[PDB]
Formats: C-alpha cells, structure tokens, sequence
C-alpha cells in the first residue's frame, strides 16, 4: 500500500543545515486532509515529534524547534522536505517521516512510517581506531576500540574462532566527536596461559585494520 | 506542552503473561491516542489508533481503552515479538507528544553482575590520555549503576557507558564504562575504582587498582 | 492550540 523513505546526508557538521527528503508512494499529498510527519530519536532513547505537513499545506512545528525548521512538500515529486538549521550533537539521531489518514476518526494515529534515516553530527573526518589492550575461575579480557569515525566497526576474537562469551558494546560518540567502543570477552583463568587471546579490528570507512593481541 | 507520562517506563515480562501499561495526558486529549510497538532497529508500527480502534492487520491480542487523561495497551498474552518498547502518541493537541516509552524485556531470575576493571595501557599512556575501563557481566535486571573514583574522589562528568541489548541464550545484560583522563591527571592519583550498584548485590561493589602496583 | 480534527 503506502510506503515512506527518507533520504538526506548520514553525516553532518555542526552549525550547517540538514536537510531531509520523504519520498513515499500508495497516496498522494493531493488526498483529502492527509498529512506527513517528521520524528525524531535520538540513540538509545525516545521519540521525538518534529513536525507535520498535510494536503492544504498547513503545518506545525515543535515549539522547542521551529525557528531551526522549515517543512515543505512538492506535490508532482510526492516528496516532502525537512530542513533543520545550526544542528549540533545532540542533533544525533534516526529521523523517521510518516504518513497521517485523512477523514474519510483514525486520522487519531500516525498508521504508516518509513525505515528511518540515522544522522549523525560531527565536525571530525574520517579516521580509524586505535585498538588498546583491557587486560587481567572467570576472567575477563578485551580491547578497547577508541576514537574512529565514522561508524561502524567490525570486532571479532581469533578470526572467528572464538564466539560465546563476547560481548561487543554499542559505541559511544565521545564529546571529540569520535567513537569509542570496547569488546570484551570473558574465558577461564586456566586458559590465561595457554590460550592465546586477539582481537581483530576492521574500520572499513578509513580501511585501518588492526589485530591486536591481549593476554594480561 | 502537554505532557504526556508513560508507566511503567521499564517492565519485565515471560511469554504468555497479561501485562497492561498505561500513558496519561497532563491535559484531556478526548480519544487522540496512539499505541507503537517499536523493536530495536525498526521504525514504529501502529497497533491502536484513535484510543481503542484495533489498526487493521494487528494481532487481536493488542487492545487498548481509555479517553481523557487516562490510556491503557493491554497484551493479552505476550509472544516474543512483543518484547520491545511501546509509545503513545497523542494527536489532540500541538505538538503531537509521544510519551517517554515503555521498555518490555525478558524476565529471568536476577543476577548480579560479575566486575572487572581495567587499567590504561602504557601504550594509550603517550597518545596523552588515559582510558580505564569497568565491565558489568551478564546482569539482570537491566538497572545497574556504575560510580567512579580516583583517590577517593567521586568522578563526575568524564566518563560514559554502553548496555548490550539483552541476550537471547540467557536474557542478560551487559555494561561498560570508561572513565577518561588526561595522562598528567592519571599520574597524579593512586586508587582508581569502580563502584556498582545493582538489584543482585546486597552492598555495592568496588574494583579498583593502585597505578603504579 | 488544537489538533486539525478536534472537529
């Protein structure tokens, strides 16, 4: 039926603009009273309502946004456009845009929503990691993946070889505007010495590929 | 604006149990109230719309009722789909508020977290800075608290922390934090420790080591 | 203010 996407940069300086595109297709924004929002959520939180836009061409902002944020819609392109201005930070999240039912009672939902979009705002270049040792019946060993950008990341322990007891973390983006994120894995103490225990890196957006061995 | 408060925000749940959450709205909203089902990284999905009305294509165990300020989504049995978060939206007033969201995840017998703590290395040392690690291993529930201190100093500000989603073998969760210091500020301190707070653990536990031993 | 369909 009616399908949404948004398409727009992944990566943006703080201070510039963001703009955004909702492409969708099953209705028009010619249809009677329909509309298409803008949601926001930043990692590991919350949704946020952005703004909406209908057929007759009124719309609505957040309050706690609207001088940063101006909603338009090309009606032969059947597209609408966010642009957020001066973003920072804490701009960071997946945007999603979604379509809104006209009256025909269940305008009262948002019923079909695109994929998502995540952006992420950063004033740093590509670069890759560093890869340090987190070193020593259970115990625990790892590497720490540390300031590479832009996501994502690959971690795996002896090429594979090693699965159960991994525990790769969601990376943080540090206030330097770089990742950091740290794999650990837990193993047996008797196994310290024998065992030999490496972490293999792949950051492929800068292609730096390390292997970085840890014992104690 | 309107505020609209979800509770509870966390709740632990097995297949096949009756759960019922609730948002309600700081002013009345009539019956402009939306239920979403969202499973970490996919976009919402409509379940309820206009407070009670079943969107077509949802599971008949999904209902929903209220008006005014008072909102329920009840699951009458839960599968193993349902374990995500849910939100309510209202489309009364604007802004369309979405509440803060209630997190459904899998029940199991609590278990404290095993802690490790690990010390920068030399090598990171001369990059400048100093990052030392703490790890919380297969916990559960998910609520953990993590406090860290140099020269018993308690650190404020300077370190940030990442949770695993929750495994599909033993339905734990796992945390890492680091605490970043400047090389000058590591050398200058002798205790390093980590302190964790969680559900599991009659006292709080500490992990820490001397730099130079 | 008020949502479009408050009607």
């Amino acid at each position: 039926r009616i399908t949404l996407k948004e398409s727009g940069p992944p990566l943006v300086k703080p201070t510039q603009t963001l703009t955004l595109t909702c492409s969708f297709s099953g209705f028009s924004l010619s249809d009677f009273g329909v509309g298409v929002g803008w949601i926001r959520q930043p990692p590991g939180k919350a949704l946020e309502w952005l703004a909406i836009i209908y057929s007759d061409d009124d719309k609505r902002y957040s309050p706690s946004l609207n001088t940063r944020l101006t909603i338009t819609k090309d009606t032969s392109k059947n597209q609408v456009v966010l642009v957020m201005t001066r973003v920072s930070p804490v701009d960071t999240a997946t945007y999603f845009c979604a379509h809104r039912r006209g009256p025909t009672g269940p305008v009262n939902a948002m019923d079909v929503w695109g994929q998502g979009i995540t952006v992420t705002i950063s004033s740093t270049s590509t670069k890759g990691p560093s890869v340090f040792p987190l070193a020593p019946g259970t115990a625990a060993l790892g590497c720490l993946v540390k300031d590479y950008f832009p996501e994502p990341v690959t971690v795996s322990w002896n090429s594979g070889a090693l699965t159960s007891g991994v525990h790769t973390f969601p990376a943080v983006l540090q206030s330097s505007g770089l990742y950091s994120l740290s794999s650990v894995v837990t193993v047996p103490s008797s196994s310290l010495g024998t065992q030999t225990y490496t972490c293999n890196v792949n950051h492929k957006p800068s292609n730096t590929k390390v292997d970085k061995r840890v014992e104690p | 604006a309107l505020q609209l408060t979800q509770s509870p925000s966390s709740l632990s749940a097995s297949v096949g149990d009756r759960i019922t959450i609730t948002c309600r709205a700081s002013q009345g909203v009539t019956s402009a109230l939306a239920w979403y089902r969202q499973k970490p990284g996919s976009p919402p999905q409509l379940l309820i719309y206009d407070a009670s009305s079943l969107e077509s294509g949802v599971p008949s165990r999904f209902s929903g009722s209220g008006s005014g300020t008072e909102f329920t989504l009840t699951i009458s049995t839960l599968r193993p789909e349902d374990f995500a978060t849910y939100y309510c939206q209202q489309l009364h007033f604007y802004p369309h508020t979405f509440g803060g969201g209630t997190r459904v995840d899998v029940r199991r017998t609590v278990a404290a977290p095993s802690v490790f703590i690990f010390p920068p290395s030399d090598e990171q040392l001369k990059s400048g800075t100093a990052s030392v690690v703490c790890l919380l291993n297969n916990f559960y529930p998910r609520e953990a608290k993590v406090q860290w201190k140099v020269d018993n100093a308690l650190q404020s500000g300077n370190s940030q922390e990442s949770v695993t989603e929750q495994d599909s073998k033993d339905s734990t969760y796992s945390l890492s934090s680091t605490l970043t210091l400047s090389k000058a500020d590591y050398e200058k301190h002798k205790v390093y420790e980590c302190e964790v707070t969680h559900q599991g653990l009659s006292s709080p536990v500490t992990k820490s080591f001397n730099r130079g031993e | 203010e008020l949502d479009k369909w408050a009607s």
